RNA sequence: CUGGAGCGUCGGGCCCAUACCCGGCCGUCGCCGGCAGUCGAGAGUGGACGGGAGCGGCGGGGGCGGCGCGCGCGCGCGCCCGCCCCCGGAGCCCCGCGGACGCUACGCCGCGACGAGUAGGAGGGCCGCUGCGGUGAGCCUUGAAGCCUAGGGCGCGGGCCCG
RNA sequence: UACCCACCCGACCCGUCUUGAAACACGGACCAAGGAGUCUAACACGUGCGCGAGUCGGGGGCUCGCACGAAAGCCGCCGUG
RNA sequence: AGAGGGCGUGAAACCGUUAAGAGGUAAACGGGUGGGGUCCGCGCAGUCCGCCCGGAGGAUUCAACCCGGCGGCGGGUCCGGCCGUGUCGGCGGCCCGGCGGAUCUUUCCCGCGCGGGGGACCGUCCCCCGACCGGCGACCGGCCGCCGCCGGGCGCAUUUCCA
């Protein structure tokens, strides 16, 4: 029963799946990472049928629900204590993410400050 | 001050409930020729064929002045002299339609694009359904919906055209301002013919769908509104 | 002038901070960490700030003087408020408004003060 | 291969500029090498117009 | 800088802003200003007309110092001399006319462009124009030569 | 299936100044302010110039601003220039003027003020006359730049006489295959 | 497969594309766009201020009507005379006395309209690598880089962020 | 969303030269690491900023053991061009 | 020592075995679901919170009011003074105000017609005071109006805390 949002809209995602690179499957030297294919002959790029789909714009996401975590609070990468008080007003629309490389002692310091002033933290219960 | 103003602005307020009544009334009684002419034009054509038939004798009704033209085929594999006409008729997209004023010049523009279009002399209920259901206007160069008729008056009030019904003389009867009536009017984008065509390719005359269909375009318009 | 400083300090600012699609401003007395004209501390010549009192309880309300700025030490004056939430806000409200002193912050200053107060009481079960 | 309006240009780099290029990162240390002469000569010839005859 | 170049935007871009039909081969035309008569002709003839050939007469060993001769236009003498030397006079009532060594300001010749203010002058110069003569005369004042 | 060319639907006008100079960006800001609002076309046009480039807001000479304000009717107005005023060493009876400019070269400054004129700036103008009432827009000659002589048809085409670009002019430096009719032909 | 599932000429009915319609959403261009603190929706002025007066008015077209009318001028109150008074208060859909939450003034908002692509261009890249000047009372032996992860996620994606 | 698996529809291997490639054309076993539009001079247009009938830049000078410095500052130089 | 003498880290191809699931159209791929797992959120009710209000319990001092103090804000009389913009006056700095000018005098002085210096002139920049005006974020003093804090008064149908 944590820190509810200001407003919880229906988040919709036009495609939920990743955009693998052509032949990232056969070859190990290819990372899944998109690289747009500029083959003269290549079937993908001539948007051919039942081939891998190409990442294009209009097949991107709603302005409101853009960038927005399943709960509602978009991240901030909070990185020490002082950076947390930035969200003190913008508490209820978006939350704290505590950076990977903060040391377990201040990883704690930040958390209980957050809860003090009611800012959600997505990894509150992490290093311990 | 306060209660010399209070009144002064309430007046303006009411001087409107005059005005937007007055006009509202005007429209309503305009709509009342727009019955009376609209009937009297029917009967007075029957009236007369009835008159002729009594003698051993014989009508030829007025040649049609109005013929909304539907484009019926797409836009690739298209000759030039055609494609230019089809974008003078504003039938750019496949299979929209416009209200065209027949006329030696216009008739003879349709000869030349015949194999791609389908026109006919449409009927009131056709004009209605079209202007009402699929009539947006061109306002600051924008397909904007005709929902209130302060949008028609706003472009055409200088031709004594003030309402959705005043448009609709100027679209049978041709009238003086066919031109400007039929050029705020933005080409009517019509859905696929429900129940389907006969043959996109050929003259109606040889069983197809193209060029002239006298009168019989009104089957076609029901199916495409 | 204000409007000018801004254009220097729009981007390029040490209390400015942009990660992760937000932008923000950690300066002393803006209210609500915004990057802005209205809600910025320094640029301008009259400024309301709201921040927690050093003791643990209450709210200090920082008001820029405008008697003589380019005088950082004294340019710029404070006051504690340890009361009972409602009067605490009514004080800030009456301090900003009916003192025609930047009646923009007006609400933000309240929202801050209100948010400060909730950060200081029996924290959690 | 010229294209549509320029000058002719006979840049003279058909020889071998590359080998015999003098760069000037002496310039400022030279400035100083010089300074110390102007300086020294004067202190040596003490009372005598530093500039010369 | 490297950062702000098209070559950055041409990676993954195979032929590199250069065409994969006819590649970027080394030196298709020739090398430099080469084929002026033959086949690059159409430039040289339409864009640099009058390149190919001799004309005129040699003057061989030549030195510019021999024929150094700058120009000034009447237009702006009433600059050369400090504007106060004009405001003094135009007034004064004796027909002073200040002297202007177009020499001393650096010009071996004075030429008749522009208006000249109605104001008598003594211009000492080298190689005067005719019109410069006439204008100065017709204003008032004189034309003195210098060697 | 719409059958328009998409070739030049996008218009190519400048819609912010390209510079980062805070003061231009401010008096630009000032008339996004006015030009939206007030009926006057003037401040649209001035807006539309603050906007434009150096090369394309050429400087006015003082002398040319004289013979554009000497004309009958134009007395008592303000000369207005989205650019710079410069001297004309070859002019002398400077009449008393009222000017606006982004810049005025320091020597023109002293010449105007000595005559008991005034100079304004693109803010004071906005208070003087926000609608542009009682003003005169002037620009320098945009077909001025020595560049513009290189422009046109070409040198070598028929009687269309256009500078060619030549490393150094002189006797031997383009006078031959195509200029003396004795030496091939001529155009 | 055979009065056929063959071939002529014809009906209805139905099936389906990335095509058209309506809607949804994400691009771009334009709107002489609005929005940097203001009235006002075929907008068809507003205001002094005087002299005179009042139920006057502006006693004009089957126009069907557009520019003049039936929510008021004057009036309720103070009592034929005065008023017709102040937002630090009218109580507010208009508010011009001061202005978004919204106004990173290269921010955000509404309209419409449109977004096949090799070569090429151009633009945009809080896309990515390494170096330095600034700056982040950045982070760090309470564990950095890398590395590893069928540990939650986010971007359309370069990648990015988290276990 | 990702792993395995299952099904239904779709479906030829990329790169390249190529009027036309899945090619009974050529490169290509796989993986790591390295790897290809760079610098300079000269033009030219476009644009940014300074000053403006000028404006500069050196090369020289005057001011450093440089920590920063082989910097910065300044010069009837400043115009000998 | 999962830093062991070619020893920091220690990837991929590649191979090592443990677990799960599959397996007649070579694998591998696109779209769509379904089953299962490893994990990940939870819930041993997730009934999510935040105002305001009414009711019933329980508890501190107030809020409304003045009075003493302190500190702001705003107003103006520009009242008084200080400040600067535009104008005028002082020709008053002008020699006790300089610097620029090929302006002018070798009536001057020094040094050798020239150089240096002095003296006259114009353009510039300072004092005196007087007058008008932008009276300007440039104050500072009094008078005011309002706000806030502190300290006094006000003991409880008030004003808070809690459930
Ligand atoms: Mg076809
Ligand atoms: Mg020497
Ligand atoms: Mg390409
Ligand atoms: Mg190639
Ligand atoms: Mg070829
Ligand atoms: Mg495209
Ligand atoms: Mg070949
Ligand atoms: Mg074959
Ligand atoms: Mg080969
Ligand atoms: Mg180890
Ligand atoms: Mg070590
Ligand atoms: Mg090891
Ligand atoms: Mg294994
Ligand atoms: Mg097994």
């Amino acid at each position: 029963a944590a820190l509810r949002p200001l407003v919880k809209p229906k988040i919709v995602k036009k495609r939920t799946k990743k955009f693998i690179r052509h032949q990232s499957d056969r070859y190990v030297k290819i990372k899944r990472n998109w690289r747009k294919p500029r083959g003269i002959d290549n079937r993908v790029r001539r948007r051919f049928k039942g081939q891998i789909l190409m990442p294009n714009i209009g097949y991107g996401s709603n302005k409101k629900t853009k960038h927005m975590l399943p709960s509602g609070f978009r991240k901030f990468l909070v990185h020490n204590v002082k950076e947390l008080e930035v969200l003190l007003m913008c508490n209820k629309s978006y939350c704290a993410e505590i950076a990977h490389n903060v040391s377990s002692k201040n990883r704690k310091a930040i958390v209980e400050r957050a809860a003090q002033l009611a800012i959600r933290v997505t990894n509150p219960n992490a290093r311990l | 001050n306060f209660a010399e103003l209070k009144i002064k602005r309430l007046r303006k307020k009411f001087a409107q409930k005059m005005l937007r009544k007055a006009r509202r009334k005007l429209i309503y009684e305009k709509a009342k020729h727009y019955h009376k002419e609209y009937r009297q034009m029917y009967r007075t054509e029957i009236r007369m064929a009835r008159m002729a038939r009594k003698a051993g004798n014989f009508y030829v009704p007025a040649e049609p002045k109005l013929a909304f033209v539907i484009r019926i085929r797409g836009i690739n594999g298209v000759s030039p002299k055609v494609r230019k006409v089809l974008q003078l008729l504003r039938l750019r997209q496949i299979f929209n339609g416009t209200f065209v004023k027949l006329n030696k010049a216009s008739i003879n523009m349709l000869r030349i694009v015949e194999p791609y279009i389908a026109w006919g002399y449409p009927n009131l209920k056709s004009v209605n359904e079209l202007i009402y259901k699929r009539g947006y206007g061109k306002i600051n160069k924008k397909r904007i919906a005709l929902t209130d008729n302060a949008l028609i008056a706003r472009s055409l009030g200088k031709y004594g055209i003030i309402c959705m019904e005043d448009l609709i003389h100027e679209i049978y009867t041709v009238g003086k301002r066919f031109k400007e009536a039929n050029n705020f009017l933005w080409p009517f984008k019509l859905s696929s013919p429900r129940g389907g065509m006969k043959k996109k390719t050929t003259h109606f005359v040889e069983g197809g769908d193209a060029g002239n269909r006298e009168d019989q375009i009104n089957r076609l318009i029901r199916r495409m509104n | 002038s204000a409007h000018l400083q801004w254009m220097v300090v729009r981007n390029c600012s040490s209390f400015l901070i942009k990660r992760n699609k937000q932008t923000y401003s950690t300066e002393p007395n803006n209210l609500k960490a915004r990057n802005s004209f209205r809600y910025n501390g320094l640029i301008h010549h009259k400024t309301v700030g709201v921040e927690p009192a050093a003791d643990g309880k209450g709210v200090v309300v920082v008001i820029k003087r405008r008697s003589g700025q380019r005088k950082p030490a004294t340019s710029y004056v404070r006051t504690t408020i340890n009361k009972n939430a409602r009067a605490t806000l009514s004080s800030i409200r009456h301090m900003i408004r009916k003192n025609k002193y930047r009646p923009d912050l007006r609400m933000a200053a309240i929202r801050r003060a209100s948010a400060i107060l909730r950060s200081q009481k029996p924290v959690m079960v | 291969a010229p294209s549509r309006n320029g000058m002719i240009l006979k840049p003279h780099f058909h020889k071998d500029w590359q080998r015999r290029v003098a760069t000037w990162f002496n310039q400022p240390a030279r400035k100083i090498r010089r300074r110390k002469a102007r300086q020294a000569k004067a202190r040596r010839i003490a009372p005598r117009p530093a500039s010369g005859p | 800088p490297s950062r702000l170049r098209k070559t950055r935007k041409l990676r993954g871009h195979v032929s590199h802003g250069h065409g994969r039909i006819g590649k970027h081969r080394k030196h298709p035309g020739g090398r430099g200003n080469a084929g002026g008569m033959h086949h690059h002709r159409i430039n040289f003839d339409k864009y640099h007309p009058g390149y190919f050939g001799k004309v005129g007469m040699r003057h061989y060993h030549l030195k510019r110092n021999q024929s150094f001769c700058p120009t000034v236009n009447l237009d702006k003498l009433w600059t050369l001399v400090s504007e106060q030397t004009r405001i003094n006079a135009a007034k004064n009532k004796t027909g002073a006319a200040p002297i202007i060594d177009v020499v001393r300001s650096g010009y071996y010749k004075v030429l008749g462009k522009g208006k000249l203010p109605k104001q008598p002058v003594i211009v000492k110069a080298k190689f005067f124009s005719r019109r410069a003569e006439e204008k100065i005369k017709g204003v008032g004042g004189a034309c003195v030569l210098v060697a | 299936g719409v059958d328009i060319r998409h070739n030049k639907d996008r218009k190519v006008r400048r819609k912010e100044p390209k510079s980062q100079d805070i003061y231009l960006r401010l008096l630009v800001k000032l008339y996004r302010f006015l030009a939206r609002r007030t009926n006057s076309t003037f401040n649209q046009v001035v807006l539309k110039r603050l906007f434009m480039s150096r090369t394309n807001r050429p400087p006015l000479s003082l002398s040319r601003m004289i013979r554009k304000m000497k004309l009958p009717g134009r007395e008592g107005k303000t000369a207005v220039v989205v650019g710079t005023i410069t001297d004309d060493v070859r002019v002398q009876e400077v009449p008393k003027l009222k000017v606006c400019a982004l810049r005025v070269s320091s020597r023109a400054r002293s010449r105007i003020l000595k005559a008991g004129g005034k100079i304004l700036t693109f803010d004071q103008l906005a208070l003087d006359s926000p609608k542009g009432c009682g003003t005169v827009l002037l620009s320098g000659p945009r077909k001025g730049r020595e560049v513009y002589r290189h422009f046109g048809k070409a040198p070598g085409t028929p009687h269309s006489h256009t500078k060619p670009y030549v490393r150094s002019k002189g006797r031997k430096f383009e006078r031959a295959r195509g200029r003396r009719a004795s030496r091939g032909y001529k155009n």
